[PDB]
């Protein structure tokens, strides 16, 4: 259990001089909170005669199979976990403020797109009084920013070296391969029948 | 004197359009 | 894991749309209110807190309905014209938000809430209950 | 000196004797029911428990009414058919005497109670409320 | 209970259809 | 600006650079104050080709706001009504909005 100071009040409102009184402001809030922890368990079975007279060790493989399955499932739950008996993730609870990019025209139609305007506008639109904040995005999503072109044909980032490679950690980026990577596999960023499937999660940024 | 204290139960989902400057168009 | 949170802090209905209910606070030593609406409101909405005494016929049956005088704290600027307690649900309260309140000085054996006169239309849309804190026996 | 206990374990009505009411239990991690009869009963009354899910259209409104799966424990030896949360208020339960229970394994977003088939007429003289507990929201 | 272990024989005719973002200028 | 015969008010980087250097130098040096959403708007400005006007190809434009003589304050009128919710072609940039101040 823990406390969460909700908001302060306001007391010192300007008033006249020639008056021997004051005005009682309104107080704030405290909002004591709590929280639990969930368990992770399971079982399996082996066969005495089969495991004994076997080609090689099967038991130790299962322990290694259990520790990793817990490892990946925890992180997967920690991100998108539904509240019921699972830690509430920050993806699905929709408590973070979430933006969305407006589509672009092509041949009279209108398809959803992700320009270089967005990622520069997104990372630089974050209250500078919250401190620094790293960003998170899938590798394929970063491969979409690198291979971006202008109208003429030149690259937008790193003009003329066949590779961008910007030393990610310097600029608040941390690649991870758990994110929904809006580019399905590595092909959803097109113009025709490869529309970007409006509504997918591109990247997040937070302290 | 009663001090009413009110909180909301569910938060409504939000959605903000991340508009950006349009491409440069000449004046004239 | 949720504990059986009904063996302490037990709640009872206080205003189910169109009916008041006496809820015994004799044993229990502390109590508040929890206001929740079921729809949108039209105007402001007030309520009249009351209290009762054990009838002489049976010490476990409601008697008459007497009001509760509102005892003021410090930093009070207005007192009801009669000095009797009253709660007011402010306008623009969405029906997915609970409000909390309580009287600061218990008196009697049980409490009862009723809509103030001229404000019984919106009273239907409100839903009021009462929880407890202690046992003492 | 009675603390404001509306906040810090509020309460809401689940079965007002006339119609059921879904009570959101998402922002809270514990909860429990506090039964209360208003008159003299006739036969043993049972209540079915239901849990809901967020509607695909709006996540702040109830969807269908799914049935809570009953879960046994160490010394449960009389499980009902296939498992469904169904509490049974026994007979010989006079008024001004409250009983309380809860479900061990929470699931869904909120819970609703309704009288089982064959106990609706008796259920018209009982009240059921819930008192959530603390959590972060 | 028969456990059906299963395996293909056509190695990998994936043809992922790799796509890169085309020339996108503005939204005006 | 005029887009498809529909006159809409806008704010081009050309106007900003024309506003800053229009100070009566005799007055001295003068800093400029503006909301954070404004500086986010200029940095994300694009020419007719696709390249940015500031910081060509570095994914972010952050100079030192002392040599540039600009001071940010997050509770100015914020020309973008709502957090980054105004500035596109149509249905954007309500007129008569304060953008930035500058003074000795």
């Amino acid at each position: 259990t823990y406390m969460k100071i909700a908001d302060y009040g306001q007391l010192g409102e300007y008033t006249c001089d020639a008056k021997c009184d004051a005005e009682f402001g309104e107080p704030g809030n405290i909002r004591h909170l709590e929280g639990k922890t969930y368990d992770y368990r399971g079982v399996f079975c082996f066969n005495r005669k089969n495991l004994q007279e076997a080609n090689y060790d099967f038991l130790s493989f299962m322990i290694g199979a259990a520790q990793r399955s817990h490892r990946i499932n925890r992180n997967q739950a920690l991100m998108i976990g539904k509240g019921v008996n699972e830690p509430k993730g920050w993806l699905t609870e929709n408590c973070f403020p979430v933006f969305q990019t407006l589509p672009v025209d092509v041949n009279g139609t209108s398809t959803p797109a992700f320009l270089a305007q967005d990622w520069r506008r997104f990372v630089t639109s974050f209250p500078a009084e919250y401190g620094e904040a790293r960003s998170v995005m899938h590798q394929n999503v970063f491969g979409y920013l690198a291979a971006m072109v202008d109208a003429n044909g030149r690259f937008l980032f790193g003009d003329g070296d066949l590779t961008f490679t910007p030393d990610l950690v310097r600029e608040r980026i941390r690649i991870s391969n758990c994110l929904p990577d809006p580019t399905e596999g590595n092909t959803k960023g097109g113009t025709g029948q490869d529309a970007f499937a409006a509504g997918s999660f591109v990247a997040a940024q937070a302290a | 004197m009663v001090k009413l204290n009110c909180r909301p139960l569910c938060q409504a989902p939000t959605a903000s359009r991340l508009v950006s400057p349009p491409c440069f168009i000449c004046r004239g | 894991m949720n504990f059986n949170v009904g063996v302490d802090f037990p709640s009872f209905i206080a205003w189910d749309g169109e009916e008041s209910f006496p809820v015994k606070v004799d044993g229990f030593n502390q109590f508040g209110f929890t206001f929740k609406t079921i729809a949108a409101l039209t105007a402001a909405t007030t309520f009249n807190i009351f209290y009762h005494e054990p009838s002489d016929a049976d010490p476990c049956v409601p008697g008459p309905a007497i009001r509760v005088p509102e005892v003021p704290f410090c930093d009070t600027v207005l007192l009801s014209e009669d000095g009797l307690a009253a709660v007011t649900l402010p306008e623009t309260v969405t029906p997915d938000s609970f409000c909390a309140g309580t009287v600061p000085c218990m008196n009697g054996q049980w409490i009862s809430i009723a809509p103030a006169t001229g404000s019984e239309t919106n009273a239907a849309n409100v839903q009021i209950t009462v929880t407890m804190k202690g046992a003492t026996r």
